[PDB]
């Protein structure tokens, strides 16, 4: 058998299975990149499809 | 219109149209018509246009598919409008 | 490789496969555990040029 | 190494499918009997499913132990998933699809590069039987070998709502699926099928033959209707409820058509176009291994 | 005794990029100037590694 | 403007085919003096009506 869910039911569990990350794990950091510019700005294209 | 100026008119637009190419020996090819006359249209500012200017040859093809695909993996674009 | 941004719209931008050719001669190795990250700039260069 | 039974791991008690429903564990089929239709003028017709591709996507140097049926089972079901194949870990199925490889397919779902203790496992060759076909989830994405996401659904449609009749003729009317439902059915029953060990489903699906494999697909023809039926509702256009006299009828709009929505609702979950892509692959090499 | 094998590739090389950088069609005045001074550099890096 | 239009669209340089036949090369472009050593002219020096 599947065990029933625990929101099927009225009953109270007070012990749960919480998920959860690790310190290897992080989320909400600022993050660094190297931005590099277009060489000449007269070379850009702006059009095609 | 009087047909004189129509044609004469008419003729010298069309002898001002230089669509660019490079003629070859192979029996197989074809220029790429549409291609070439956009890219003639838009002076080759376009991707396409200027790809037209870098490789007249692009437009040359055998295989009628393959002449566009050429410019689709040149230009890495999924369409041209 | 420390990737590169380059077009490969003016000539001079050879330069930059010069710098891969004369690192494939003097460092044939490193090149070639390097080569496949040279290998996404040189197709720009070829989509570009060839 | 679990070995297989006669007929799949599906004989297994281990391994049923069950969705929770009126306060126990019902059989898919069990479930299947609640659902009821109302015909529309307009008509599916199956055409013949286009075969897939020899190529086995390179399962490319992974360390780690992919948690495969994790990741099947929630591109198809999952409430939550999205953008399914910009990981594309799909591929390390045909790590597996070797003879002889080093590699185990544990019954936790997991693919293992090596066989490690305590790790109970499918028998290999069943798994390289089935990894030989799924693999190609792996190349779900690539442009190459995307498979159609519109007219596989018909196939979808005759599975599920389909009568004797309309699937021996190959067509029948776009139905409009309902049943009496409790709140919330649809996101507790794509749970309670996002949770089945699909792989054994699978794994028999694949290396089953003869008359083992026929006992197969009648036993099971329910399982894969349930799973045809979670999709069913992530592509279905909407999902209305009506009273009927203090009672609620869920209503999905429709059988076997694929809206392509990829808005999120309340009701069912949904495709986001990387799980359109998955799903009509799955469907394709799914429906292709249950006709033979 | 006269002969270097490497410097004579690495003329190969860049005789090679140079009818490459000829070959190269350019649109605007300024590349068509930079196209034509590269031949030179390469031609002072050729001396450079010789 | 306008015979400046025909003119340039004739092509800004032209080049000298074996046959001794001028072709023009059909496209806008400034001059550079790189150019002058190579096979190409400018084409208002033509001389061809």
């Amino acid at each position: 058998q599947v065990g029933i869910p625990k929101l099927e039911v009225d009953h109270i569990s007070f012990s749960n299975v919480v998920s959860m990350m690790t310190a290897n794990i992080r989320t909400g950091d600022d993050m660094a990149v190297e931005r590099v510019n277009p060489d000449d700005v007269r070379a850009i294209n702006i059009r095609n499809a | 219109i009087p047909a004189d100026e129509l044609i004469d008119n008419l003729h010298s637009w069309m002898r001002s149209v230089h669509l660019l190419h490079v003629r070859s020996e192979d029996n197989t090819l074809r220029y790429n018509w549409m291609l070439g006359v956009y890219a003639r249209s838009t002076n080759y500012t376009t991707p396409v246009g200027q790809l037209v200017v870098n490789a007249p040859a692009i437009l040359n093809y055998s295989n009628p598919q393959d002449a566009f695909n050429s410019v689709f993996v040149a230009l890495g674009i999924d369409y041209i409008d | 490789l420390k990737k590169i941004a380059e077009s490969f719209e003016d000539p001079s931008s050879i330069v930059v496969v010069l710098e891969f050719i004369l690192f494939a001669l003097f460092f044939p190795t490193e090149f070639n555990r390097i080569k496949g990250d040279i290998q996404n700039v040189l197709l720009l260069f070829f989509s570009r040029w060839y | 190494m679990l070995q297989q039974p006669t007929g799949g791991y599906t004989t297994l008690e281990q391994f049923a499918f069950t969705i929770r429903n009126d306060g126990t564990n019902a059989t898919p089929t069990q479930f299947l009997q609640l659902l009821s239709y109302e015909a529309t003028e307009n008509e599916l017709v199956k055409k013949t499913i286009p075969t897939p591709e020899t190529h086995l996507p390179s399962a490319r140097n992974v360390p780690g132990n992919v948690y495969i049926e994790d990741a099947i089972t929630q591109a198809l079901f999952g409430i939550s998933a999205q953008n399914v194949n910009a990981h594309g870990y799909f591929s390390r199925l045909s790590a597996l699809a070797l003879p002889n490889t080093s590699a185990r397919l544990g019954l936790d779902g997991v693919i293992y590069n090596s066989e490690t203790i305590n790790i109970p496992f499918y028998d290999p060759a069943a798994v390289a039987n089935f990894a030989a076909t799924y693999a190609k989830l792996g190349n779900a994405s690539t442009p190459r070998y995307r498979a159609d996401m519109i007219d596989i659904y018909a196939h979808v449609g005759l599975e599920l709502a389909g009568t004797d009749a309309e699937r021996a003729a190959g067509v029948m009317p776009v139905k409009r699926a309902k049943f009496d439902s409790w709140e919330g059915s649809l996101i507790s029953l794509s749970r309670d099928v996002v949770n089945w060990k699909i792989l054994a489903f699978l794994i028999d699906l694949c290396s089953l033959e003869g008359e083992a494999l026929r006992a197969f697909k009648t036993r099971n023809r329910d399982v894969f209707r349930m799973m045809l039926f979670i999709m069913s509702t992530a592509v279905a256009a909407n999902v209305v409820n009506r009273k009927v006299t203090k009672r609620v009828d869920r209503v999905l709009e429709y059988i076997g058509v694929n809206s392509m929505r990829t808005a999120g609702r309340t009701a069912t979950i949904t495709y986001d176009l990387s799980r359109h892509e998955f799903a009509a692959k799955f469907l394709q090499l799914t429906f292709t291994r249950w006709n033979a | 005794t006269v002969t270097n094998e490497f410097a004579s590739r690495f003329r190969t090389i860049v005789a090679t990029l140079a009818n490459v950088v000829n070959e190269r069609a350019v649109q605007d005045d300024m590349q068509k100037a930079t196209r034509s001074c590269t031949k030179q550099w390469l031609r002072h890096l050729e001396t450079q590694f010789d | 403007p306008v015979e400046y239009g025909i003119f340039v669209q004739r092509g800004a340089t032209y080049t000298i085919n074996a046959a001794g036949e001028f072709e023009f090369s059909g496209r806008n472009e400034k001059w550079d003096q790189a150019l002058y050593l190579s096979e190409h002219f400018p084409a208002l020096f033509s001389d061809v009506p």
